[PDB]
C-alpha cells in the first residue's frame, strides 16, 4: 500500500513548496493523479484477498471505500478553494495539509490488516477532523458541534480499545485473517454481552446510531463544506467497515444481541425521515438524510446475510457520493445568499438552470430510483429483511415513502416557484460549481454499468 | 451554462474518441483470443488465462 | 462604538472585473489552468480511462471463470449418470460423529 | 460455440408454408428485402473481420486447480492447511453457485420454448431443477455473511447426526 | 428469429437516438419537435414487422442479449419479452404517441422550452416501452419508476405555479405507496422462488400466492388510480394536455392494470384474489363515474371518466378475462387519447377556458372538433361496432355470465349507465345551446398539425377495434349463449343514460330556482375524498414530524438523557472538589480522617 501512502504524504510538501498562486492547481492535479492510480486495487481473486504484507490488505470490501476515499480529496480542494480565497496563505496550506492528514489516515485505515492498527488510525481521523470543523467552521456554534463530535466519538471507542485488547490475549492475534481460522464461537454470558457492546457502540456512534446521533446533524451542519463532504462521503462508513469486519468474532451472539439496535433503526429511520419534511435548515436536512440512510446499513450488518452485506456495500458507496453532492449543492446556494435556511431563496431554477438539473439528479439518487447503484443498495436490503422478517417490509415501504416526500420537498421548495423578489445576487454558475456536481453524479451513473465491483466480498 | 457543457463534452471526447477507435481498431485487426487445451507439459503466464486484449495487457503489466 | 472592529467587507463578484471567469482564481491566467487540470485530469484521464480499465478488468472475481468450470461439470457428471450436485460438501468417510 | 450437452434443446419442427390464399404475404417479401439490405452486408462485413482475426491467432486456457486437503483433514488452529482448504471451498461455493444457474437457465429455456404446453413438456427440467436446488440448499443455506468451510462442515455434521438419530429410531419400528 | 428480433430491438433503439442527439449540443433546435415525431413515426412502421408476424404465425421469443449482474444464484440480465401482450401494445402505443406528438407541435408551439417538452415526452415513452417489455421484475421495475418521474416533471411543467408542484408531488406520493406492494411482490418471489424472472415464477407456479398477489394488486391500485389511491389521477390534470392525453389517459395509467394482466397465470388460480380484484374495480368504477357528473372541467369529467373505465379493465382481471382486459386498454387508448385532444382544441380557441359553463354553441363554429367529440363519445359508450365496442360489450357479457359478487355486478353496470350520463353532459354544453364565451370570438381550428392528428386517431377510433378484434388469436372460450336481457344489457343501459341524461340536462334552461341537494355536493366534491384526506392526513403526519419526533425527541430528551445530564454532574463535582478555602488548618484535618478511615473501615495495616 506504500505506492498510495508515500503519494499522499508528498501532496504536503508539493502544496508547502508550490508557488503562492499555484496550491489549488497543483494539489487537485496530484490529488487526481493518485486517485488514478488507485483502480489498481481491482484485482481482487474470487477466494483471496488482495494481501501486500504484514500491516496491509485489500479486499473487495475495503477497495470501493478507498476509491471513494481518494476521489473526494480532489472534490474537496474544488469545494473549498472559494470561500477559502481570501484566507491568509500560510493557513491556506495548513487547511490543506489537514485535508491531505485526513486522506493519508483514511487509506491506511482501511487497508489495516490488524485490528488494533485499524484502531490507532480509526480515532487519529478525529484531529484532523476536528480542526476543519472548529478553526474553518462559520458559525458560533461550531465550537459545541466540535465537543459532541469528539466526546461521542471517545464515549463509545475507549471500550473498544478494552475489548481489542482483551482479544488479543485471549486469541492470541489481532490480524483480521489470523482470526478467520482462529475465531471461536462467543458463549453466552453476562461477560460476553459487555464485550460485545464494547466491541460494537464505537462503530454505532459513527455510523450514527439513532438516539446516539446528535453528534451529526451539529457536526455535519457547522463543519466547512470540504469537511461535510469527508464527514458524510467516507467517515460515516468506518463505522460500517468496522462493523462489517467485527462481526467474525461475535457470532452467535449477535443473533439476539442484535434485536434492540434492529429496533433503533428500523423506527430511527422513519422518525428521521419525518424530521427531514419539517426542516427550515437546508443542510440540516441533508445532515438528517444521512442518518436514515446509513439506519439501513445497520440493520443490514446486523441480520448478517450475504444480500445484505451486499447491499450495506452498496449503500455506502452510493450514499457517499450523494451525499457529499447534496452537501456541495446547498453549499452552491449559501455562497451567494450567505444563509441556511431553505424557505429564504426560492424559484431558483428560473435564475440558474443548468444548476436546477444537478439538484435534480441529485435528488433522484437520493430517493432511489432504479436502476442507480442507490436503489440496488437499498433494494438488496429490503430483500434480505423480508427474509429476517416479513413484518419489516412495513417499516421499509413507508421509509421510501418519506424518503420521496422530503427528496423533493427540498427540489421543489428551493428550484420551484416564484423567485425572492429582493435576492439580487444570484450570479451564474461558475464552471467550478458545474464541474464539481458533475464529477459526483457522472460515475454514480457509470457505476450502474458495473455494480458488480461495489458489492463487495460476497458477490 | 452553454460554455461549461462544451468543455465537459469537449475534454471527454479527448481521450473518448481516441479509446474507441483503439478499441475498435483492436477488435477489428487483433481480436479475441481461442480457447484452447493446455498442450502437455507447458505452464501458461498468468495472464494467458483472459480472453480480451486488452483484459491480458492490464492482467500482465499491472496486476 | 465598542471595540474597535474591521466592518464586515462587501463580498466580491469574480463576473465583475473578468467576465470570462470560471470561478477558480481571481487570476485569469491561473483560473484558465486550474479548469484545464480539473477537467483534463478529472474528465479526461480518471473518468474515461478508469472506465475503460474496470470494463476490461480481466475476470473481476473469477465470475467468468466459475461459469466455465460449471459448464465442464455439469457436462461430465450427466454423461456418467451421477447427480449434478450432492447434499453433503464433504465426504462422509473423512467425517467421526461424536458418539 | 457451446456445448450442446450442457445447454441442451430438443430439434426444431417448422411448419411447411401452406397458404389458401390468393394474396401476397407481406411477411415473405420483407424477409427477402432483409436478407439483402441486412442479412448480406452483415455477413459480409463479419468475414472481413473473420480474415484478419485468422491472420493473428493466439489462445487462451481454462485454469485447472489441483485438489488439496480439504477442512477436514485440516489439524485445529492450522492456518496453513486451513488456508488452502477453505480456498478451494471457497471455488467450489462460486462453482456450485454457477451450476445452480445453468440448471436455472434449462428450466426458463423449456418452460418459454414449449409455450401453453409448458406445466407438461417441463416436468424433466423442474425435476431437476428441485433436486439441485436441494442439494445447494443443504451445503451452503443458512450459514451467513461470514461463512466458511468451518460452518458448512459444522452444518453437515448436525445434518448427519439427526438423520442416523432418526434412522435408529425406525429400526425397531 | 433474424428478422423477427432485429425489427424488435431496433424499435427501442431507434426511440433513444433523439435523447442521445441532445448529449452532442445545438444539432438543430428549429427541428427537434419534427425530429422526435418523425422518429415516432418510423418506429410504429419497423414496431409493424414484427406484430405481423406474431399474427400470422405466433411468433414469440425473449431476448436477453445482456448480462448485468449475477447475485450468487440469481442471474440478472437485460431481457425482453417480445410476445402476446408487447406486440399489441407497443404498435398501438407508438400509433397515439404519433398523434400527441403532431398535436403538441401546434399546441405547445409558443412555448419557449418546446425542446425539453419533446425530450420528456420521449423518455415517457422509452421508460413506457421498457415496462411493456420487461421479461424479469427489475427491468420492469425501471419501467415502472421511469414512467412514475417522467409523470412528475410533466405534470409540474409550469414549475412557477404552486398548484402545479403540489400535484406533481401529489402523484409521486400515491404511487410510492403503490410501489410497496411492488416491492412485496419482488422480495417474496425472490425468497420463494429464487426468480425475479417470468419464466422461473411460472414454471414453478405457486399455490400460496396470496401474499404476493396482494403486493400486485396494491401497486395496480395506485399506478392505475383505483379507489384508495386515486385522487392523483385528476388532480394530475394540471400538466398540459399533451401530458394528459399521453401519460394519464392511454398509456401510463394502463400500467397498474398491464401488470396484472402480465401475472395472470398466478391470479387465475388464485380465487381469493379474484374477489379483490373485482371489488375493488367496481367500487372504484361507479364511485368516479358518480364523481364525473357533477363536474365542470372538461378535463376532469374526462380524467374521471380514465378512472371509469380504467376500474372497469380491474372488473375485467377480476372474473378471470386477462386478454378482454388487455384488449380494453388498446382500444381505450384510441377514443380517450383523441378526446383529450379535442377538448385541447377547445380550450385552445377560448384562450385557456376549461369550464364547460363557458362553451356551447361550437357545434357549427368547429365543425371537425365536433365530430371527434361525437366519435369518441360514442365510442367511449360502446355504441356498436366502433372500437369500444370490440371490448367493452364483451366484458359486460362476460362479467353478466360470470360466477361473480352480485354486488360489483350491480356496480358495474349502474357506471356503466353513468357513461352515458357524462358523455352527454359534454356535447351538451360543449357544443349544443348557445354560445357562451367572451364576446372576441378567436375560434380557428384550420392548423394541418392539428387535424391530421385528429384524422388519424378518429380512423383509430372508428376501425381500430375491428381490426385488432379480428386479427388477434382466440386464448379463451367466448361465452356466446346467454338470456336475451344479458346480450344487450350492455346497450340498453347505455339507452337509458342518454335518455335520462338529455331530460336532465333540458332540466337546466327551464327559468326555475334551483335547489342544491346532498347527493350532488358529494358528487361534486369527490366524494370529500381529497378534502378530508388531503387535510387530515397531511396535518397528523406534519404535526408528528416537529411536535413529537424532532422536538420532543430529539432536540429534548435525547439531549436530556446523555449529553445533558452527564455535563451537568461533572460541572456539579467539579465545583465540590474546586470550592475550598485554602486553609492548612482544614487541609490537614481531612488528612486525619483519611488516615482513620484507613485502618479502621479498610483496614490498609493489614
Ligand atoms: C435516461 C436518459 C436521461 C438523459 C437526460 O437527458 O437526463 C438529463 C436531463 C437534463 O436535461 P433537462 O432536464 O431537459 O435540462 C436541460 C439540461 O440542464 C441542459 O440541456 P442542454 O440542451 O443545454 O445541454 C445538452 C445536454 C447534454 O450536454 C452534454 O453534452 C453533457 C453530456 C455528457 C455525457 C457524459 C457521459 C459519459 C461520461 C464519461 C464516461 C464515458 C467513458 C467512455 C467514453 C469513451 C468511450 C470509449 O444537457 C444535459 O444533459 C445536462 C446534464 C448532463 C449530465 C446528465 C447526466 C447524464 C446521464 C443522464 O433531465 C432529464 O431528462 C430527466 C431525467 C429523469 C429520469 C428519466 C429516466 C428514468 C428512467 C431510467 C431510464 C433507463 C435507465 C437505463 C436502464 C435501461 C434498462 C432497460
Ligand atoms: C458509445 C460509447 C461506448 C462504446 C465505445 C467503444 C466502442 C467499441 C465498439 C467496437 O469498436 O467494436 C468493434 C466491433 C467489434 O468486433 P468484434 O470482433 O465482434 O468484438 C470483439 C469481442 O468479441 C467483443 O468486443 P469487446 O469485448 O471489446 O466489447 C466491447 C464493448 C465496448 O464497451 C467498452 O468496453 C467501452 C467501455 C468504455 C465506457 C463506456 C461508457 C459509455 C457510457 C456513455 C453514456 O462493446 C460494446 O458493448 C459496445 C456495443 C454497444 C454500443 O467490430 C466492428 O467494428 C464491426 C461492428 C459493426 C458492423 C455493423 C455492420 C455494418 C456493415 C454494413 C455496411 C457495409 C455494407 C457494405
Ligand atoms: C442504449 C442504447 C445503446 C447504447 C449502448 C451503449 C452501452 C454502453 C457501453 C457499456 O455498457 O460499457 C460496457 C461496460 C459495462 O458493461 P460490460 O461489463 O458488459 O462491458 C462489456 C465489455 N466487456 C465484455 C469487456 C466487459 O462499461 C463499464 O463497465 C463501465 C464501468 C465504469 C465504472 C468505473 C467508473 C470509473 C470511476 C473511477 C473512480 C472515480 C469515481 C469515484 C468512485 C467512487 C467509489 C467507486
Ligand atoms: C430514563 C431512561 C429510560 C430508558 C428506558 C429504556 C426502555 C428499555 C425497555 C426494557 C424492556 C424491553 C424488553 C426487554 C426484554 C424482556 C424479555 C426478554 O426476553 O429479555 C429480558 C432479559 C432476558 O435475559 P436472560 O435472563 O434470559 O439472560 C440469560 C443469562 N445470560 C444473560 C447470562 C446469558 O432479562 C434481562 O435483561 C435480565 C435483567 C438485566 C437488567 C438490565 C441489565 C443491563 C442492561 C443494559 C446493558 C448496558 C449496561
Ligand atoms: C459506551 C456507550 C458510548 C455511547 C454513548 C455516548 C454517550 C454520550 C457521551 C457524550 C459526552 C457528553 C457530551 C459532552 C458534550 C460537551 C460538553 C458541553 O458541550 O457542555 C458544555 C458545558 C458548559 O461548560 P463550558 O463549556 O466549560 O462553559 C463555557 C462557556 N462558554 O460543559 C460542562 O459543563 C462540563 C462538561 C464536562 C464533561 C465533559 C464530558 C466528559 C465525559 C466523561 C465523563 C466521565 C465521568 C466519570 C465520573 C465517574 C464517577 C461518577
Ligand atoms: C454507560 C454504562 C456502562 C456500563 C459498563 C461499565 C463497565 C462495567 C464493566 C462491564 C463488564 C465487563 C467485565 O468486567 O467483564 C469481565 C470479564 C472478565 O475477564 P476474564 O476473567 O479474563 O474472562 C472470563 C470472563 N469472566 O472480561 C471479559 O471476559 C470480556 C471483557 C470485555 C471488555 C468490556 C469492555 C467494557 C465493557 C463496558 C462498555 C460496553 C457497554 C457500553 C454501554
Ligand atoms: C436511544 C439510545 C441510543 C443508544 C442505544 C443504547 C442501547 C444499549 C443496549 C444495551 C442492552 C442490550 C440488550 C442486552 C440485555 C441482556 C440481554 C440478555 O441477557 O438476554 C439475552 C437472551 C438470550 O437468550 P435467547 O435464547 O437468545 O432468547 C431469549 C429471549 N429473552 O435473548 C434476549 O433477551 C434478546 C433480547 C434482549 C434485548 C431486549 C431488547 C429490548 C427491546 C428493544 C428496545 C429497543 C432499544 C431501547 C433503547 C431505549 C433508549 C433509552
Ligand atoms: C495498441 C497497441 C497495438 C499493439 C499491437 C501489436 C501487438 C499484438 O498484436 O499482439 C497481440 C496482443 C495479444 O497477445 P498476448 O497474449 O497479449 O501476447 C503478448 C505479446 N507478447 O495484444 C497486445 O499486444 C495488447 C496491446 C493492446 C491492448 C492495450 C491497448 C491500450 C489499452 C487502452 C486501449 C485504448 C485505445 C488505445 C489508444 C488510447
Ligand atoms: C487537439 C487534441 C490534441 C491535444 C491538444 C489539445 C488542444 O488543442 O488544446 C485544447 C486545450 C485548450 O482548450 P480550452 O481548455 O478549451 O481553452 C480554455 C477554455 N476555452 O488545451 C489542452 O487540451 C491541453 C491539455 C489541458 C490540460 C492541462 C493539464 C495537463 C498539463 C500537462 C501535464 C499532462 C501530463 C501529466
Ligand atoms: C435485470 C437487468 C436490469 C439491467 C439494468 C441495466 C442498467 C444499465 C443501463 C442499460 C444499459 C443497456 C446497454 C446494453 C447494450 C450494451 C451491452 C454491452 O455492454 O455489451 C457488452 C457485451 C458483453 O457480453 P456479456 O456476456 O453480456 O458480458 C456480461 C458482463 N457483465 O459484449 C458483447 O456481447 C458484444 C459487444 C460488441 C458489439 C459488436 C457490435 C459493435 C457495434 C457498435
Amino acid at each position: 500500500m506504500l505506492k498510495y501512502i508515500i503519494p499522499t504524504i508528498m501532496l504536503m510538501p508539493l502544496t508547502w513548496l508550490s508557488k503562492n498562486n499555484m496550491i489549488w492547481v497543483n494539489s487537485t492535479a496530484h490529488s487526481l493523479l493518485i486517485s488514478f492510480t488507485s483502480l489498481l486495487l481491482m484485482n481482487q481473486f474470487g477466494d483471496n484477498s488482495l494481501n501486500f504484507s504484514l500491516l496491509f490488505f485489500s479486499d473487495s470490501l475495503s477497495t470501493p471505500l478507498l476509491i471513494l476515499t481518494m476521489w473526494l480529496l480532489p472534490l474537496m480542494l474544488m469545494a473549498s478553494q472559494h470561500h477559502l480565497s481570501k484566507e491568509n496563505l500560510t493557513r491556506k496550506k495548513l487547511f490543506i495539509t489537514m485535508l491531505i492528514s485526513l486522506q493519508l489516515f483514511l487509506i491506511m485505515t482501511f487497508t489495516a490488516m490488524e485490528l488494533i492498527l485499524f484502531y490507532i488510525l480509526f480515532e487519529a481521523t478525529l484531529v484532523p477532523t476536528l480542526i476543519i470543523i472548529t478553526r474553518w467552521g462559520n458559525q458560533t456554534e461550531r465550537l459545541n458541534a466540535g465537543l459532541y463530535f469528539l466526546f461521542y466519538t471517545l464515549a463509545g471507542s475507549l471500550p473498544l480499545l478494552v475489548a481489542l485488547i482483551y482479544i488479543q490475549n485471549t486469541v492470541g492475534s489481532l490480524n483480521f485473517l489470523m482470526l478467520q481460522y482462529w475465531v471461536q464461537p462467543v458463549h453466552n454470558s453476562w461477560s460476553n454481552v459487555f464485550m460485545w457492546l464494547a466491541c460494537m457502540m464505537a462503530f454505532m456512534v459513527k455510523m450514527p446510531l439513532y438516539g446516539l446521533h446528535l453528534w451529526l446533524p451539529k457536526a455535519h451542519v457547522e463543519a466547512p463544506i470540504a469537511g461535510s463532504m469527508v464527514l458524510a462521503a467516507v467517515l460515516l462508513k468506518l463505522g460500517g467497515y468496522g462493523m462489517l469486519r467485527i462481526t467474525l468474532i461475535l457470532n452467535p451472539m449477535t443473533d439476539f444481541m442484535a434485536y434492540p439496535f434492529i429496533m433503533l433503526s428500523l423506527w430511527g429511520m422513519i422518525m428521521t425521515s419525518s424530521i427531514c419534511l419539517r426542516q427550515t435548515d437546508l443542510k440540516s436536512l441533508i445532515a438528517y438524510s444521512s442518518v436514515s440512510h446509513m439506519a439501513l446499513v445497520i440493520v443490514a450488518i446486523l441480520i448478517q446475510t450475504p444480500w445484505s452485506y451486499m447491499g450495506a456495500t452498496a449503500l455506502m458507496i452510493a450514499h457517499g457520493l450523494t451525499s457529499s453532492m447534496l452537501f456541495c449543492l446547498a453549499n452552491s446556494n449559501y455562497e451567494r445568499i450567505h444563509s441556511r435556511t431553505m424557505i429564504l431563496a426560492r424559484g431558483l431554477q428560473t435564475l440558474l438552470p443548468l444548476m436546477a438539473t444537478w439538484w435534480l439528479l441529485a435528488s433522484l439518487t437520493n430517493l432511489a430510483l432504479p436502476p442507480t447503484i442507490n436503489l440496488i443498495g437499498e433494494l438488496f436490503v429490503v430483500m434480505s429483511t423480508f427474509s429476517w422478517s416479513n413484518i419489516t417490509i412495513i417499516l421499509m415501504g413507508v421509509n421510501m415513502v418519506i424518503t420521496a416526500l422530503y427528496s423533493l420537498y427540498m427540489l421543489i421548495m428551493t428550484q420551484r416557484g416564484k423567485y425572492t423578489y429582493h435576492i439580487n445576487n444570484i450570479s451564474p454558475s461558475f464552471t467550478r460549481e458545474n464541474a464539481l456536481m458533475s464529477l459526483h453524479i457522472l460515475p454514480l451513473l457509470l457505476l450502474t454499468l458495473n455494480p458488480k465491483i461495489i458489492l463487495g466480498p460476497l458477490y | 451554462d452553454k460554455r461549461f457543457l462544451k468543455l465537459l463534452r469537449f475534454y471527454i471526447l479527448l481521450t473518448g474518441i481516441p479509446v474507441a477507435i483503439g478499441i475498435t481498431l483492436i477488435n477489428v485487426f487483433i481480436g479475441e483470443a481461442e480457447l484452447a487445451e493446455i498442450p502437455e507439459g507447458y505452464v501458461p503466464e498468468h495472464w494467458e488465462y483472459f480472453k480480451h486484449p486488452i483484459s491480458r495487457w492490464i492482467a500482465r503489466t499491472f496486476f | 462604538l465598542r471595540w474597535q472592529e474591521d466592518p464586515e467587507p462587501e463580498d466580491e463578484n469574480l463576473y465583475e472585473k473578468n467576465p470570462d471567469s470560471h470561478g477558480y482564481d481571481k487570476d485569469p491566467a491561473v483560473d484558465i489552468w486550474n479548469m484545464r487540470v480539473v477537467f483534463f485530469f478529472g474528465f479526461s484521464i480518471v473518468l474515461v480511462l478508469g472506465s475503460t480499465f474496470v470494463a476490461y478488468l480481466p475476470d473481476y472475481r473469477m465470475q467468468e471463470w466459475a461459469r466455465r468450470e460449471a459448464e465442464r461439470l455439469v457436462k461430465y457428471r450427466e454423461a456418467h449418470g451421477l447427480p449434478i450436485m450432492e447434499s453433503n460438501c464433504f465426504d462422509p468417510s473423512k467425517i467421526q460423529l461424536p458418539e | 460455440s457451446w456445448d450442446k450437452d450442457v445447454y441442451p434443446e430438443p430439434p426444431r419442427r417448422t411448419p411447411a408454408p401452406s397458404p389458401q390464399t390468393s394474396l401476397p404475404n407481406p411477411i415473405t417479401y420483407l424477409t427477402k428485402a432483409f436478407d439483402l439490405l441486412v442479412d448480406r452486408p452483415v455477413t459480409l462485413v463479419r468475414e472481413f473481420i473473420e480474415r484478419q482475426h485468422a491472420k493473428n491467432k493466439y489462445y487462451y486456457y481454462h485454469r485447472e486447480f489441483r485438489r488439496v486437503p480439504d477442512i477436514t483433514e485440516c489439524q485445529e488452529k492450522d492456518v496453513l492447511c486451513m488456508f488452502e482448504a477453505e480456498m478451494q471451498w471457497r471455488r467450489d461455493y462460486k462453482v456450485d453457485q454457477e451450476i445452480v444457474n445453468i440448471i436455472q437457465e434449462r428450466l426458463k429455456a423449456c418452460q418459454q420454448r414449449e409455450g401453453e404446453s409448458h406445466r407438461q413438456n417441463c416436468a424433466k427440467e423442474l425435476e431437476q431443477f428441485t433436486q439441485v436446488v436441494k442439494a445447494y440448499q443443504d451445503r451452503y443455506h443458512d450459514l451467513g455473511a461470514h461463512y466458511s468451510a468451518r460452518k458448512c462442515l459444522a452444518k453437515q455434521k448436525q445434518r448427519m447426526l439427526a438423520e442416523r438419530k432418526a434412522a435408529k429410531e425406525a429400526a425397531a419400528a | 428469429m433474424n428478422m423477427f428480433s432485429s425489427l424488435s430491438l431496433v424499435t427501442l433503439l431507434l426511440l433513444t437516438m433523439p435523447i442521445m442527439m441532445m448529449s452532442f449540443n445545438t444539432y438543430k433546435p428549429s427541428n427537434y419537435p419534427l425530429y422526435v415525431k418523425t422518429a415516432i413515426s418510423y418506429a410504429f412502421i419497423t414496431s409493424m414487422i414484427p406484430t405481423m408476424m406474431f399474427i400470422h404465425s405466433g411468433q414469440e421469443l425473449i431476448i436477453s442479449n445482456w448480462h448485468w449482474l449475477t447475485i450468487q444464484t440469481l442471474k440478472l440480465s437485460l431481457s425482453f419479452k417480445m410476445d402476446y401482450f408487447s406486440m399489441m401494445f407497443i404498435p398501438v402505443a407508438l400509433f397515439v404517441t404519433w398523434s400527441i406528438m403532431e398535436f403538441s407541435m401546434w399546441y405547445m408551439y409558443s412555448d419557449p422550452n418546446i425542446n425539453k417538452f419533446f425530450k420528456y415526452l420521449l423518455l415517457f415513452l422509452i421508460t413506457m416501452l421498457i415496462l411493456v417489455t420487461a421479461n424479469n421484475l427489475f427491468q420492469l421495475f425501471i419501467g415502472w419508476e421511469g414512467v412514475g418521474i417522467m409523470s412528475f416533471l410533466l405534470i409540474g411543467w409550469w414549475y412557477g405555479r404552486a398548484d402545479a408542484n403540489t400535484a406533481a408531488l401529489q402523484a409521486i406520493l400515491y404511487n410510492r405507496i403503490g410501489d410497496i406492494g411492488f416491492i412485496l411482490a419482488m422480495a417474496w418471489f425472490l425468497t420463494n422462488l429464487n426468480t425475479w424472472d417470468l419464466q422461473q415464477i411460472f414454471m414453478l407456479n405457486p399455490s400460496d400466492s396470496n401474499m404476493p398477489l396482494i403486493g400486485l394488486a396494491l401497486a395496480a391500485t395506485g399506478k392505475s388510480a383505483q379507489f384508495g389511491l386515486h385522487p392523483w389521477l385528476p388532480s394530475a390534470m394540471e400538466g398540459p394536455t399533451p401530458v394528459s392525453a399521453l401519460l394519464h389517459s392511454s398509456t401510463m395509467v394502463v400500467a397498474g392494470i398491464f401488470l396484472l394482466i402480465r401475472f395472470y397465470p398466478l391470479t387465475e388460480n388464485n380465487k381469493y384474489i379474484q374477489s379483490i380484484t373485482l371489488c375493488l374495480g367496481a367500487i372504484t368504477t361507479l364511485f368516479t363515474a358518480m364523481c364525473a357528473l357533477t363536474q365542470n372541467d372538461i378535463k376532469k369529467i374526462i380524467a374521471f371518466s380514465t378512472s371509469s373505465q380504467l376500474g372497469l379493465m380491474m372488473v375485467t382481471i377480476g372474473i378471470n378475462q386477462p386478454y378482454l382486459a388487455f384488449l380494453h386498454i388498446c382500444t381505450h387508448a384510441f377514443f380517450k387519447a383523441m378526446l383529450f385532444m379535442c377538448s385541447g382544441s377547445i380550450i385552445h380557441s377560448l384562450n385557456d377556458e376549461q369550464d364547460i359553463r363557458k362553451m356551447g354553441g361550437l357545434f357549427k363554429a368547429m365543425p371537425f372538433t365536433t365530430t371527434a367529440l361525437i366519435v369518441g363519445s360514442l365510442a367511449l359508450t360502446g355504441m356498436p361496432f366502433l372500437t369500444g365496442f370490440y371490448s367493452k360489450d364483451l366484458i359486460i357479457e362476460a362479467a353478466n355470465t360470470s360466477y361473480t359478487n352480485a354486488w360489483a355486478l350491480l356496480m358495474t353496470l349502474i357506471a356503466t349507465s353513468f357513461t352515458a350520463i357524462y358523455s352527454t353532459r359534454i356535447i351538451f354544453f360543449a357544443l349544443l345551446g348557445q354560445p357562451r364565451f367572451p364576446t372576441l370570438v378567436n375560434i380557428n381550428e384550420n392548423n394541418p398539425l392539428l387535424i391530421n392528428s385528429i384524422k388519424r386517431l378518429l380512423i383509430g377510433s372508428l376501425f381500430a377495434g375491428y381490426i385488432i378484434s379480428n386479427n388477434i388469436p382466440p386464448t379463451t372460450i367466448p361465452q356466446m349463449t346467454m338470456p336475451y336481457y344479458l346480450k344487450t344489457t350492455a346497450l340498453i343501459v347505455t339507452i337509458l343514460g342518454f335518455i335520462l341524461a338529455l331530460e336532465i340536462s333540458n332540466m337546466t334552461k327551464n327559468l326555475k330556482y334551483h335547489y342544491p341537494s346532498n347527493a350532488f355536493k358529494f358528487s361534486t366534491l369527490l366524494g370529500y375524498f381529497p378534502t378530508i384526506m388531503h387535510r387530515l392526513a397531511p396535518y397528523m403526519n406534519l404535526s408528528m414530524s416537529q411536535k413529537s419526533a424532532s422536538s420532543l425527541l430529539d432536540l429534548i430528551w435525547l439531549e436530556a438523557i446523555l449529553p445533558k445530564t452527564i455535563s451537568l454532574a461533572q460541572m456539579k463535582a467539579s465545583t465540590l472538589v474546586t470550592n475550598q478555602k485554602g486553609l492548612i488548618k482544614l487541609y490537614f484535618l481531612s488528612f486525619l480522617i483519611t488516615i482513620l478511615i484507613s485502618m479502621i473501615l479498610f483496614n490498609f495495616h493489614e
